[PDB]
């Protein structure tokens, strides 16, 4: 009904961020991912 | 004039419960630490098997939640903190949630450390905390975390 | 004698198509279902590249409804089968033309009510066998049997599509052409090809070489900078259709109004 | 004998919406939600590069709401259900043919009130059978039943707008095409398209390659000096709206005025 | 009988703002905020390349003043709300016409004053009920109830602006469009496109690369000998201002003087 | 209406399919396959690629391209065919008259 406007920004400041290092554990995990194209050679053309 | 109190999402802390959900069906939400936030879910059918997907959302007409057979560890199930996925949810993503200890301002201008043990918003979505050891409600910016 | 549904005649305005089964009739009569599609993308997947998800058949019939849609105004057609409900003017030069009109919408399966009114109440209701129909192109006249214009002097209430097609490589006048089939596959596969085109590599991403110990992995792709990974094949799917289009409304004819 | 609201008369000017139910209809209600311009950027998903923070729904809704505006300037049209209170002139040449008139705004779902006046004073209201209405033309004529000109003698209200369309692959002339959906989510996809491929890689990046240590990597991508990164996206949307637009553009017609 | 404020009768020129509030309504009001352009820059951030100073929020207000009036004369429009002391000159063949004058600024909102003078003294007030007004089109009318030209004969005072829109997607025509919203948006981008363009990479740079030990870092940009580095989005700012430029121009007319 | 298997080796009556018919069909038919095959030829999306490991390498250029399909080669020669085909077919049948 009423019109959409942008607003006030909302982020707060942040200061002095520490940077993330990954964890070590034994645990299992899984890796995330891509699906995509994938090259390999012709190996009936390398035969001839 | 306010919204009803929201409630937060209880990380599982018990194996076994864990398992019977699993068994039952009931859809699973774990966090890695490493890797990322992902589904877990037990095979529908008699074929039985363990199944992950990384499409975090409710599984809407347009969204279709994709599976893929993975094989779950224990271990991972122990360690990392573990969500039903009825209840994780944008719906509340609280800066500071229940149970958490705060230190707040009272009137005395001292700095008294307190729990929230309520949360409600208002219209415009500002969070009300309710603090063990006081009446009224307080407000997130008068609030301060206290970490170590 | 004859035996026929009084609204129906044999000659002129033969019946086609039941009215209760106007809502039964979907897309998938006419053979626009999502495998279709995917069909004529044949060893082409469409998938999210951070995830294994499949976009849904939902979206395929999203898509395939707007097609149609936009075929139904590149060409000024009723094309599913719908009831009208059509008030039409009275003028001098048509009406003395065997009360010639010509519909909003057409083909014209069969016309059910033809009435004349006045102060908005029907006065008079011609005999069934008296008035005939032009299917194809949608006329409707009057041949009766034994100021100069005024507005909406009469009611009219017409079947207006096409029906799906009974026997293969053949298609009556009142009957859905293999082309219109096509066209609306045709148009949809523009759609899915420009949201496929993003998706074969990352995002904006033209030239790719990587090294690691020794090893490199290259790739080049459609991507350009002016040019998007789907666009030959959009190229391709215009010139098909401009063809297609431009032969399909020979069908039809222009059209004209008198002035 | 009829039964009916008096200022809606079935015949000529049938009610088709409430007037209560214009403040309830909205966009999610015609299907514009944010969730299918999602949908056509399906596999794509727009972050801040600073943050782990994509862009809210009140940014899609934002753009919608101006592009459902620009498609309404697009074509000389009033898309959302709205009240209309017009003042209109004395013509005597459309005075005489049956109180001819165009409306501002079109189409017309519905009118309420058709009044002459004076000086507020309303001099002659008609009956309801009178008046009849041309929905999508626009065009409101007279049909009594037992200087040359001059300004707002006439006192007009009506309804303007497109019902959301209700049966699939259907629509009346007084309900909303599903073409204008897709219309409106291309110009959408326009706005969105400009803020994504700044976002694609750095900012004003076109080729790099770096190299430590004997692992090495190189990029070319889309962004260029003379293209931007998403320009190949724009330039099918704008061929795509041109088609819809101009074939879009037969269904309503061009507009006339006499002089 | 009617109840009013003399000035304004609801038949003709109906009120629609209150003088006193004329000067509170401003650019926030209408949305044009320093925030909505950064919404639509959203990702990118203005700043100092070699100290970390953002530019400030009044520089985008100062823009936004200038855009504005920038859109105020590429339509010949006065689109914020104000009021307006017009002296008009006597020419017999409008003065007959029912006494027409076409406002040198529109849309006119409501008129608080019409009289004629004579010596620059004031001689005869028109009843209120009489004059009516036409708001898009700006013309103004007489309607009396119960040599050949003379140099500001009348006297007229008017508000001249457009409201901000009370609803989404609609808007009536003293009520502003989102298009005029989204305009003048699209008019600052290309100022600050131009000042952004210069801060991606130093000044006037095109190809870098750096090696230090087999470490080398290397960078293609849009910056070029003939093209700058934003003149990619410029150009396709152009390219939508265009259309919605000509599009909006509908909405208005040409204008026409009589000889 | 309509027209019958050709009996005699290439000879027609004018109630007879012309021989042409069958090839402009079926020509156009490989206009629609070319458009799936090309598709698929090498991956999808791809123009040029390289390939090296442990002294052994590949390197491929393709036909397809930005601005062209892979077989985009085939349907620019079946829309020549085709113009000449229909173009000269057209005179067997002549143009068409209606009185006013």
């Amino acid at each position: 009904e009423k019109p959409y406007m942008i607003g006030a920004n909302s982020n707060p400041n942040v200061i002095n961020k520490s940077t993330t290092y990954t964890t070590t554990t034994q645990a299992d995990e899984q890796d995330k991912p891509k699906y995509t194209t994938r090259l390999e050679f012709d190996t009936i053309d390398m035969i001839r | 004039i306010s919204l009803n109190p929201i409630q937060d999402a209880k990380p599982i802390d018990d194996i076994v419960d864990i398992m019977t959900y699993l068994k039952n069906g009931k859809v699973l939400r774990v966090k890695q630490d490493n890797q990322g936030d992902i589904l877990v879910r037990m095979s529908p059918g008699k074929h039985k098997f363990t199944e992950v997907s990384r499409d975090l959302d409710k599984e809407s007409f347009y969204y279709k939640r994709h599976w893929v057979l993975y094989n779950v560890s224990v271990n991972s199930l122990i360690t990392f903190d573990v969500y039903l996925d009825e209840e994780y949810s944008e719906t509340t993503k609280v800066k500071y949630p229940k149970d958490t200890i705060v230190e707040y301002t009272r009137e005395d201008q001292e700095k008294d450390v307190a729990m929230i043990k309520e949360i409600l918003t208002d219209n415009n979505g500002n969070y009300f905390y309710a603090l063990i050891g006081e009446t009224m409600l307080f407000d997130e910016n008068k609030l301060n975390k206290v970490k170590d | 004698s004859l035996n026929y549904e009084y609204p129906y005649h044999p000659s002129g305005n033969p019946k086609h198509i039941d009215v209760s089964e106007i809502d039964n009739l979907t897309l998938a009569d006419y053979g626009w279902s999502p495998d279709a599609v995917k069909a004529y993308m044949f060893g082409i997947v469409v998938q999210n590249p951070d995830t294994g998800q499949p976009m849904g058949d939902e979206f395929y019939n999203h898509i395939l409804e707007r097609a149609v849609g936009k075929a139904e105004r590149a060409l000024d057609i009723s094309i599913l089968p719908d009831t009208q409900h059509e008030m039409r003017d009275y003028h001098e030069t048509e009406f003395n033309s065997y009360m010639f009109v010509h519909a909003y919408r057409k083909p014209i399966l069969q016309v059910e009510n033809l009435q004349l009114q006045f102060n908005g109440r029907p006065i008079y209701k011609y005999p069934a066998n008296w008035w005939k129909v032009e299917h194809l192109a949608g006329h409707v006249q009057l041949f009766p049997t034994a100021a100069t214009f005024a507005p909406q002097m009469i009611r009219l209430e017409y079947v207006s599509g096409m029906l799906p097609r009974k026997k293969a490589g053949r298609n009556k006048p009142w009957e859905m052409p293999p082309e219109l089939e096509q066209l609306v596959i045709k148009y949809a596969l523009k759609e899915i090809y420009q949201v496929w085109g993003n998706l074969i590599i990352g995002a904006g991403i033209a030239n790719k070489t990587l090294e690691v110990d020794g090893i490199t992995e290259t790739i080049g792709t459609t991507q350009s900078a002016m040019y998007g990974g789907a666009s030959a094949q959009i190229l391709q799917i215009n010139e098909d259709i401009k063809e297609l289009l431009d032969g399909l409304r020979a069908y039809f004819g222009y059209n004209m109004i008198g002035l």
